[PDB]
């Protein structure tokens, strides 16, 4: 086989490059709030964000008027507030700042999620920091605003086969012969169903590619 | 052949003739062609009512579930098939279909009465 | 649906919203 | 109203310092710069230590708004944020802190209480209560309201700015609201109560008249409808207070002028839901109920807010700033042992990047 080291010399120079061409989150993230496009790309943004964008904040405009970028302060999304009536909000552990943007106001965050009023164990990165949907917990509001009894979350343990599995699990059943009675049932306890809007993993997600 | 990603779903590759379709049930990589290479026939829908006034259905069940179990995906179609055998539940778009349906007939027996 | 959820939707979907569906009818009109 | 021992400089300008010339340390500020490296939180502290004239701060602003946008903006510790205000305090430069202050993003100046009180006790010397009411209201933006001295400091500026204010905005209404609910809610008297009722007059006309989105949109508020019922129930507590806790006669005139003038977009709220406009009949009534119980149990105060303020003002201040005295010193040595911790490390690496270039 005939060595192809052109392949491999410009692999690695486009590697290169990209890592050293980075698109920052002050250039992918701005938006043009007369048109509603992104001017790093020029492609619009859907129609049902157009009123958040130009009405709610991002993450980092919050976290740019506080000390210390307001590590430890409770933030709250505008969507959240309005699909969920239980408390659902992140607090701050890290906060990485785009120094680059003029006002500070672009970067990453990292905090404990809780979700409709349940806490979780660790620190995670947070999506959608870029989205202009977030609040900030007033401080003489935080002991109201995360007030929260569990309500008994007892839902169904079990459901019904559907009928032609149930009816093959039987008749299996019956050529075995054992003679029971007993339905054939699903167990479902241990299917948990996670909400459509619950916070996905930042870090396992992809960033647009400079160009 | 290596796909980027990917991963295998049952669906219906069509055959047939122009005005005669007919549908073979086959696992296959999401990437590659309708009517081309699959990993295995798992059943075949002819979906023109025979003489009889029937839509012949076949499911190799056992290899049904073994694809299922072995991390395949579902086109759409073949779970309202499956569900309308009893394999499944029903899906909730067939219940919301015949719902919407039994409201336009409504809507059309009110226009009836109403003339 | 409680009438609240039905209000939320309603907050929602502001100017794109099409008219309430009560139940269907429970057998297939004739 | 702060004493000369709360606003001395001299244990501040005793603090040990490494001299150095501003050029020095700003040239190498900007090869670090131009060479896209971080710089130390150290090298930005030198840098604010060693101003030693007026035209420094203006160059020191100017590094302080470049440190703000380099990598390591969140590293500026808090003693150079002191010296920095105490510098502009220092050099005749008030309206140099107070441009920082307000233009927090772009510098990231965000003082400790001690600071604010400094910097609007000095404004309050000078008279210049139209900054001090600048400095108020940077204060409650922060939500920097923790420490009693700073609630008693805003709470007198404030109401001394609105003894001599009729035509009057709805941005305006929505600041004063909020820079006297914040240090109201603090406040277990009758100066903190009658806070409380007037800046939530004040923000229910603003959420009447402008919506409520006027009110909480980048603002210390919560984004909940009823700040005219939360003024109503600040009134039916004080009905079931001690003998103590009255309300002033002008907070109760506010609230009335308000809703007597409210009586003569997305939709946020539900549909379900009763609206503001629709409940002002009720807050009229509710009003006119409270008032006339309130004037019957004698919880109705005469002395105005201003003169109520300022006796309170002296009775408790001395005590609120000799605990801020403490806590300054306690700071002042702890700052003292971090940077020359800081000053150990970077020697350390110094000394070890000469050994390994030796080889």
């Amino acid at each position: 086989v005939r060595p192809r080291l052109i392949a491999e010399l410009a692999r690695r120079v486009r590697a290169l490059r990209e890592q050293l061409n980075r698109p920052r989150d002050s250039q992918l993230y701005a938006v043009d709030y007369e048109t509603l496009t992104r001017p790093f790309s020029g492609r619009r943004l859907p129609v049902r964000a157009w009123a958040d964008v130009r009405r709610e904040s991002r993450l980092l405009q919050l976290l740019g008027r506080l000390p210390l970028f307001g590590l430890g302060r409770l933030v709250t999304r505008k969507s959240w507030l309005w699909q969920h009536d239980e408390p659902c909000y992140w607090r701050l552990t890290r906060v990485r700042p785009d120094y680059t943007a003029q006002n500070l106001d672009h970067g990453k965050a990292w905090g404990i999620l809780t979700f409709k009023g349940k806490t979780e164990s660790e620190a995670r990165e947070i999506e959608h920091v870029m989205y202009h949907d977030w609040r900030l917990v007033p401080k003489h509001e935080e002991e109201a605003f995360t007030a929260f009894t569990p309500a008994p979350e007892d839902s169904l343990a079990s459901v019904p086969y559907p009928p032609l599995l149930r009816a093959m699990i039987i008749a299996e059943r019956q050529k075995n012969g054992d003679t029971s009675t007993e339905e054939p049932m699903l167990n479902v306890q241990r299917i948990r169903m996670e909400p459509w809007d619950y916070p996905a993993k930042q870090e396992d997600k992809g960033r647009a590619k400079g160009t | 052949k290596a796909y980027r990603g990917g991963h295998l779903t049952i669906r219906l590759a069509l055959g047939g003739c122009t005005n005669r379709p007919f549908y073979r049930i086959v696992a296959a990589h999401n990437k590659c062609p309708r009517d081309g290479r699959f990993v295995e026939q798992l059943g075949s829908y002819d979906p023109l009512p025979n003489s009889h006034g029937e839509k012949l259905v076949a499911l190799n069940l056992d290899r049904i579930r073994h694809w299922i179990g072995c991390g395949a995906h579902l086109s759409k179609p073949m779970e309202k098939l499956l569900g309308l055998a009893g394999f499944f539940p029903l899906h909730p778009m067939m219940i919301t279909n015949a719902e919407r349906l039994r409201r336009k007939r409504a809507r059309e027996v009110l226009l009836a009465s109403q003339k | 649906p409680p009438e609240r959820e039905l209000s939320r939707l309603r907050r929602l979907y502001q100017g794109h919203l099409q008219e309430e569906s009560g139940p269907p009818p429970e057998s297939m009109p004739k | 109203l702060l004493s000369s021992a709360y606003v001395d400089s001299h244990k501040w300008e005793a603090r040990e310092k490494e001299h150095y010339c501003l050029a020095d340390l700003a040239s190498l500020m900007d090869k670090t710069f131009e060479r896209k490296l971080p710089v130390s939180s150290l090298t930005i502290s030198r840098l604010i230590d060693n101003i030693s004239s007026r035209e420094e701060i203006d160059h020191a602003e100017y590094y302080l708004y470049k440190f703000r946008h380099s990598p390591n903006c969140w590293y500026l510790r808090n003693w150079t944020i002191h010296t920095w205000i105490r510098q502009c305090l220092k050099y005749d430069a008030q309206d140099k802190a107070l441009y920082t202050l307000v233009n927090k993003v772009q510098y990231g100046i965000f003082p400790d209480n001690f600071t604010f009180n400094l910097l609007m006790d000095s404004f309050i010397k000078k008279e210049n209560y139209k900054d001090a009411l600048s400095v108020v209201f940077e204060v409650m933006m922060q939500e920097a309201f923790e420490v009693p001295s700073t609630q008693l400091l805003s709470l007198y500026v404030l109401f001394h700015c609105l003894a001599k204010k009729t035509d009057f905005s709805w941005e305006e209404e929505r600041n004063f609201g909020a820079s006297l609910l914040l240090p109201g809610l603090k406040q277990k008297n009758s100066v903190g109560f009658s806070s409380q009722l007037y800046g939530y007059a004040l923000l229910g006309k603003v959420e009447l008249q402008q919506g409520l989105r006027a009110v909480y949109h980048n603002m210390p508020l919560i984004w909940k409808p009823g700040y005219l019922d939360r003024a109503l129930q600040v009134m039916e507590k004080v009905a079931a207070s001690p003998e103590d806790i009255k309300l002033c006669r002008e907070a109760l005139d506010v609230l009335g002028a308000v809703l007597k003038a409210l009586t003569s977009k997305l939709v946020e709220q539900l549909d379900i839901e009763e609206t503001e406009q629709s409940k002002l009949p009720q807050y009229l009534e509710r009003f006119k109920a409270l008032h006339s119980k309130l004037q019957a149990l004698g919880k109705i105060e005469s002395e105005g807010l201003l003169s109520l303020t300022t006796q309170l003002v002296k009775e408790k201040l001395s005590t609120c700033e000799a605990e801020d005295i403490a806590t300054y010193e306690q700071n002042l040595q702890q700052w003292h042992l971090d940077l020359v911790q800081l000053i150990q490390r970077e020697q350390q690496q110094r000394e070890q990047a000469k050994q390994e270039y030796q080889a």
